[PDB]
RNA sequence: UUAGGCGGCCACAGCGGUGGGGUUGCCUCCCGUACCCAUCCCGAACACGGAAGAUAAGCCCACCAGCGUUCCAGGGAGUACUGGAGUGCGCGAGCCUCUGGGAAAUCCGGUUCGCCGCCACC
RNA sequence: AGUGCAAGAGCAAAAGAUGACUUGACAGUGUUCUUCCCAACGAGGAACGCUGACGCGAAAGCGUGGUCUAGCGAACCAAUU
RNA sequence: CCUGUCAAACUCCAAACUUACAGACGCUGUUUGACGCGGGGAUUCCGGUGCGCGGGGU
């Protein structure tokens, strides 16, 4: 039973929205991996007149390049209560969102057969904070 | 009428009922018929291609041949005989 | 104008605002009157003005009729008294007028009529036993502002 | 089966109905035929139930028609208990006439004109404007009551 | 769902196992579709005609039913994925049926991977199916080269249960001579 | 069908919810990237290879009607509307009688938590 | 939502979005409906083929311009292939 | 939640009725040849009224 709803990181993904490149560099240093550009929808009055253009980048990391990131990305950041979503996932910082889902995600996001995933099996707020706090932090 | 088109009066006829929206089952598409065969014409609104003349909608006809995948249907317009190409997807069996 | 311009219902329905411009605001001030914070079921008795044939009744003549009918019930019932009167009818039919000749006869926007069949129910006031000999002349008052005959039925009142 | 007595002119006459009663062999005003009640046949009486007057006759009454107005498909010849006898299947007119009402057979099946041409009602009938039920002559009637009326066309 | 405007989706699209666009185009040649499925650990090849109530199948093989021919290795790969293949169309050739189009379902495209090789399996059944001969895994490839020389990288064994140690691909050529003898129970 | 594949009708099948089910069997999740192939970044997905573990998801099985839906009963209603007729009524607007048809809303109570086809399979 | 433009209509593993490749917006000749209900009448239009050559796709297949209904012009003369 | 009204260019509903084809009865045609085909000659293209349904207009 327990081993099945054990939670698990899906994805890391780290960005940065600045609006108008150099910062590429210093992701691909951090996180182990290459970047990808972020464009936008969508004409603003504030100079960002074309559409598909450069805004930032982000990098959605996976496996142990997620957590090699996170045991030197957790420490910079003072975890706390109202940052946590209503599926189980949190947002801090550079933006770092962390994924975490119970190990059986790959129902809602495979081609044949896809399902999406009962409420009974998501990931609750407090099941979340459970999970982090039980790897090297406090919560609050 | 304002305008002598071919869709013209047809909001009614060209138009499914909302639980009737969407891309239509392929099986009526693929339905093949024999000469001689009557067959009722409908135009089915999800269907874009293969129709014909919304003013024949509700004939049914007398299946005389194909030309492709369509079929020449023979109808009586009136008192005028026609033939009308169109596809198995606008077309259904009689009885 | 005479409301025999506009009386009978033998037009096609005209309310669709999206392609109609110019409409005159209605002349009706309110269509809840008296006290409008009690309940319609606080009250013993309920009267109604009836409508006997099928009418068409301008804005101004809702409004006349209406005006006439709750300043009977404000004076002898006081600005403040236990009742309170609907009007239930809104004017949803437009009028045109063609003020040339017959050529581009269709006509111009003049106003706002409210279509009202046979036997619907125009007013309904609520009021307390003793009060009811004065609603019944507020209705008295009413229907003479309007085009049909009219009924004035009690349906809440063994009172008699 | 049922009587149809046309009672109403051609003249402004709805062409359908006009042609109901030419396919129901009836030409003329007064002229009578013997209509089976088939669905087939009774949504051609509805049609024409303004401009008729039907009904169920009696055995008696049935005979006392035949025996008066009934004409071979062709010729004067009178349809009497001898005639019917050599030309029909049965032995007299009342032979015919059980037949009929029982929807065995038709005037025109027995070499019959399928019209009883009668004659016009004897004191008059109750009126082309209103139907049975509000004292005319129109429409559908009793067994009694439309045997007043093909006797009164004797 | 929300009221009656609302418009739910045909049953085998709402189980997300249905592509009807795909499905209309494939039924345009009129030639029955060989339907090839993979599971994990299995791999389904059938011959599919289009029927009155429904979809009628004459013949298929499921990689199952291929160890009653002598196989005794496992059933979700490149080797098996041929042999459900041509074990699907010599019992199409059985059935009468001539000709084919290839239904790869919801599966994708991909150059070189089990449903091609399911359609090469009834290819050389003697099945007349429109194909690209270059989209198609070399024949090592297919006898399942790659697998044995995953092996090589051994220390630990690539296989549990004792089939072999080193893998033989030669049972694939055994088992491919097995069948395309002329008299084998089909 | 002790969990499968392809379908037909395309909500009676939808939304929501409860209970049950898996040692070499099935479907999954699952384990893992040398290869085919793969990500404008990620073996996540796609693709390939495989069983250490699991029935918690999914799926299959049994069931619940609160919502949406299908159909039926009874009431609304033979009302609304209406094809045919009228030297019936009404200043008129309009109504009425006869004849042939006949709703909708809403209420109450049932139904409905899919049905069926081909194939394979302790 | 979007889909160039009225209005009505069509569309969700798409007809929308993104990406890449491509030139079928191709030549020739038709069947049919429409223009013109019924019911004769040109230009124009559309649907649906075939022949030839092509594009994309694994392939079935799709491409006879834009998802559909507006965006059009005789004889004579000239230029042009 | 509660409470008051509407739609030619609204529709979760929805007739009467009109309409395609077919069968049945009826009627009709096979010496009165229908249905249909081909040819000759027209007149005609100021209409009006009642009833039903209309649209415009006091
Ligand atoms: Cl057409
Ligand atoms: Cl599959
Ligand atoms: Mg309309
Ligand atoms: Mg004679
Ligand atoms: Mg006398
Ligand atoms: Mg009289
Ligand atoms: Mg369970
Ligand atoms: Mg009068
Ligand atoms: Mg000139
Ligand atoms: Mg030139
Ligand atoms: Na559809
Ligand atoms: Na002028
Ligand atoms: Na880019
Ligand atoms: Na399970
Ligand atoms: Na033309
Ligand atoms: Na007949
Ligand atoms: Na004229
Ligand atoms: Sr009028
Ligand atoms: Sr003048
Ligand atoms: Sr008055
Ligand atoms: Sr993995
Ligand atoms: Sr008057
Ligand atoms: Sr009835
Ligand atoms: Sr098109
Ligand atoms: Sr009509």
């Amino acid at each position: 039973f327990h081993e099945m709803r054990e939670p698990r990181i899906e994805k890391v993904v780290v960005h940065m929205g600045i609006g108008h490149a150099n910062a590429e560099d210093i992701l691909g240093e951090i996180t182990g991996q290459m970047p990808v550009r972020t464009k936008a929808k969508r004409t603003v009055g504030e100079f960002d007149i074309r559409e598909g253009d450069p805004i930032g980048a982000k990098v959605t990391l996976r496996d142990e390049m997620a957590e090699e990131f996170l045991q030197t990305a957790l420490p910079l950041a003072e975890l706390a209560t109202s940052q946590f979503d209503d599926t189980g996932n949190f947002s801090f910082g550079l933006d770092v969102t962390v994924n975490l889902v119970r190990p059986g995600y790959r129902v809602a996001k495979r081609d044949k057969a896809s399902r999406s995933i009962p409420t009974k099996h998501r990931l609750n707020p407090a099941d979340a904070v459970a999970f982090i706090e039980s790897t090297y932090d406090v919560e609050v | 009428p304002s305008s002598n088109g071919p869709l013209e009066g047809t909001r009614g006829k060209l138009k499914n009922k909302p639980r009737d929206r969407g891309t239509s089952p392929p099986q009526r598409a693929v339905e093949e018929f024999d000469d001689g065969e009557k067959v009722h014409l409908k135009i089915d609104p999800s269907v874009p291609n293969g129709r014909f003349h919304p003013r024949f909608d509700g004939q049914t006809g007398t299946v005389e041949g194909k030309q492709g995948d369509a079929y020449k249907v023979d109808i009586v317009d009136g008192g005028k005989e026609k033939t009308i190409i169109v596809t198995a997807a606008h077309l259904r069996r009689q009885e | 104008k005479p409301a025999s311009m506009y009386r009978d219902i033998d037009k096609p329905a005209y309310t669709r605002r999206e392609y109609i411009t110019g409409i005159p605001g209605s002349k009706i001030a309110q269509h809840k009157m008296g006290r409008k914070q009690k309940d319609a079921d606080d009250y013993p008795v309920q009267i109604s003005l009836i409508v006997e044939e099928t009418v068409q009744l301008r804005h101004g003549s809702l409004e006349a009729s209406r005006l006439s009918a709750n300043r009977h019930l404000i004076k002898e019932l006081g600005e403040e008294g236990d009742y309170k009167m609907t009007l239930r009818k809104f004017p949803h039919q437009v009028l045109r007028e063609n003020k040339d000749g017959m050529r581009a006869a269709f006509g111009k926007i003049v106003g706002t009529a409210a279509r009202v069949q046979a036997g619907e129910q125009l007013f309904t006031a609520y009021c307390n036993v003793e009060d009811a000999e004065h609603v019944k002349e507020a209705f008295r008052r009413a229907y003479n502002k309007i085009t049909p005959s009219c009924r004035i039925k009690v349906e809440r009142g063994e009172e008699l | 089966m049922h009587a149809l007595v046309q009672l109403r002119g051609e003249v402004n006459m709805h062409t359908d109905i006009q042609d109901t009663l030419e396919m129901l062999n009836i030409h003329h005003v007064n002229h009578c035929t013997l209509v089976p009640e088939t669905d087939a046949y009774r949504g051609m009486v509805a049609k024409v139930n303004d401009f008729v007057a039907f009904g169920e006759p009696s055995q008696e009454t049935l005979e006392t028609v035949l025996a008066t107005r009934a004409e071979p498909l062709e010729g004067d010849a009178d349809v009497d208990d001898e005639w019917v006898a050599e030309h029909t299947d049965y032995d007299d007119i009342s032979g015919l006439a059980f037949a009929l009402l029982s929807e065995e057979t038709t005037l025109r099946e027995q070499g019959l004109s399928p019209t009883l041409r009668l004659h016009p009602p004897r004191g008059g009938h109750d009126g082309v404007k209103h139907p049975v039920k509000e004292g005319g002559q129109l429409g559908k009637h009793d067994t009694e009551g439309i045997d007043d009326l093909l006797e009164a066309m004797r | 769902a929300t009221g009656p405007r609302y418009k739910v989706p045909m049953r085998r699209r709402r189980e997300a196992r249905t592509d009807y666009h795909q499905r209309l185009r494939l039924l345009k040649s009129g030639k029955p579709r060989l339907v090839a499925r993979k599971s994990n650990k299995h791999v389904r090849a059938q011959l599919v005609t289009l029927g009155p109530n429904g979809d009628d199948t004459l013949a298929s093989a499921h990689s199952s039913d291929l160890a009653e021919y002598g196989w005794e290795a496992p059933t979700g790969n490149m080797p098996s994925a041929y042999l459900t293949g041509l074990l699907a169309g010599l019992r199409a050739q059985e059935a009468g049926v001539e000709e084919a189009v290839l239904d790869i379902g919801l599966n994708s495209p991909t150059p070189g991977s089990k449903v091609f090789a399911i359609q090469e399996g009834a290819i050389d059944a003697g099945l007349d199916i429109p194909h690209n001969d270059d989209v198609l895994a070399d024949w090592q490839r297919t006898r399942g080269a790659h697998i044995a020389e995953y092996d090589e990288q051994l220390e630990e064994p690539l296989y549990s249960g004792d089939f072999d140690a080193a893998d033989l691909p030669e049972h694939f050529d055994e088992l491919r001579e097995t069948l395309l003898d002329g008299d084998i129970e089909l």
